[PDB]
DNA sequence: TTACTGTGGGAAAGA
DNA sequence: AATCTTTCCCACAGT
């Protein structure tokens, strides 16, 4: 199956 | 009475007019022994949705000005354990309870949540359950696999919250508020956990079924908003320490673990927080097998359920509460022709319900709280001129009619179901 | 300087 | 046997 979603990537630290 | 037309008017205006509960809850909690409190975690809460509630309180308003603050409490249906009073765009309200517990002096293998709202002038509007929720002794250790109900599978929904030295006072959610993830310290967010496929990255990805296992490659994405954190692997954590053993592959995912998420391209750097921000923390190694985080790298996973309800008092504001409110499950048409039957199984069915194909009502009778056989109108009689746009479908040109209960008093549950004329 | 209170983890017994 | 659950108990880090 299939899945679409914005990817948020977090800061560093 | 509704009528035929008052229908119409809200069918259209669905968003309007239509009040929407939902009780967001774990499905599972870990009894307390003794004297102590162990509290329900995330916590329990309530949204208040659609606009309908802001007519409700302008109706009541109204009525009360001729002969104001809503309050409400929760409890787990026993009378030794008191009920605690709930404190408060789309959303109109929202309250949490932090403090709710089930001691060991209460026998039951599952129990579930009650909550009741009144308004400060007095007039009940209802009760509403949560689903069931499961007692639990203590998270699980079990290392390898029967049960299934302790277990993740792909596809539900979790959330997730982390403890300080279990004490500063703190527990914070994994949370997204406007586009990102946050840790917030009321709010938390159902998230659909998935596991990652193969074809790297991002917005589109493939998934697997299964329950999800330690060393697994997971996705998390936001009910609401569609959000996604970047692909992580799941590890199990024993007190501040990351576990690595090839092993946990072994190792089922479970109810209340601690556990970390290490990011792909890096196996030190691990998903973090830090106050209400969700950033990245580069771990240290201690071995072959073993990290040392933070303590805002340190996570609970937990399965989570959701009881939505909808009701609109479509005619006048009624006396009655509108509690209890049916519920839906699915439907079955059996038999051809006009004489055919269509049932509806569910929660709460009551003898004043009556079946509403659309605009038109239809003929039905009542078997007990769970079922709920009716015949089905004539596929003429069900739209004309002033529905026809709403029950056509313009794209395969079949008519697809939403279904609702409405009681006498004139209060109408949209069930969420439409019917597709196809049969 | 003790009393008290959630929370996680370990001890013992039970299954 | 070995392993995992249930119940009891206490340390820890706050008020
Ligand atoms: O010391 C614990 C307490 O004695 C407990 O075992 C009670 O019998 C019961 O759980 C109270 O409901
Ligand atoms: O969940 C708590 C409940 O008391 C249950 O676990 C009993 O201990 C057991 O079900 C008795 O048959």
């Amino acid at each position: 199956r299939m899945i679409n979603a914005s990817v948020w990537m977090p800061p560093m630290e | 009475s509704l009528t035929s037309d008052r229908m119409i008017d809200f069918l259209s205006n669905k968003e309007k007019y239509e009040c929407v509960i939902s009780i967001f809850h774990a499905k599972v909690a870990q009894k307390s022994y003794g004297n102590e409190k162990r509290f329900f975690c995330p916590p329990p809460c309530i949204y208040l949705i659609g606009q309908g509630w802001k007519l409700k309180k302008d109706r009541v308003a109204q009525l009360y000005k001729t002969l104001t603050e809503l309050v409400a409490y929760i409890g787990i249906g026993s009378d030794t354990s008191e009920r605690q009073q709930l404190d408060f765009p789309n959303i109109y309200d929202y309250c949490a309870a932090k403090t709710l517990y089930i001691s060991d002096s209460d026998k039951r293998k599952y129990f579930d949540l009650n909550a009741q709202f009144f308004y400060g002038c007095g007039m009940e509007i209802g009760g509403f359950v949560s689903q069931r929720i499961k007692v639990i002794s203590k998270p699980s250790k079990k290392k390898q696999s029967d049960c299934k109900y302790l277990c993740i599978a792909s596809g539900t929904k979790v959330a997730l919250f982390n403890r300080l030295r279990s004490q500063t006072v703190s527990t914070r959610y994994l949370h997204v508020e406007g586009n990102a993830f946050h840790a917030s310290s009321t709010k938390w967010g159902a998230f659909t956990i998935h596991l990652f496929d193969d074809e790297q990255e991002t917005d589109n990805f493939a998934v697997r079924d299964g329950f999800v296992y330690y060393g697994s490659v997971v996705k998390l994405v936001d009910s609401v908003t569609g959000i996604a954190l970047p692909r992580l692997r799941i590890r199990k954590v024993d007190k501040q320490q990351v576990i690595l053993d090839a092993s946990c592959s072994e190792e089922p995912v479970s109810q209340l673990h601690k556990c970390a998420f290490q990011m792909i391209d890096n196996e030190l750097v691990y998903l973090c927080l830090s106050h209400d921000k969700i950033i990245q923390h580069q771990a240290t190694a201690i071995n072959e097998h073993r990290h040392q985080i933070n303590d805002g790298a340190a996570w609970t996973i937990i399965s989570t359920d959701k009881a939505e309800y909808r009701f609109f008092e479509a005619m006048g504001q009624v006396a009655n509460p509108i509690s209890p409110c049916p519920v839906v499950g699915s439907l079955e048409v059996d038999g051809h022709g006009e004489a055919s039957r269509v049932e509806l199984h569910g929660r709460d069915f009551k003898p004043n319900l009556k079946v509403w194909f659309g605009a038109t009502p239809v003929e039905t009778t009542f078997r007990s709280e769970e079922s709920l056989h009716c015949s089905i109108p004539p596929v003429s009689q069900v739209r004309n001129e002033q529905t026809h746009w709403m029950f056509t479908n313009r794209t395969t040109g079949d008519v697809e009619v939403p279904i609702s209960l409405v009681r006498d008093d004139g209060v109408v549950y949209s069930s969420g179901l439409t019917f597709s004329y196809k049969s």
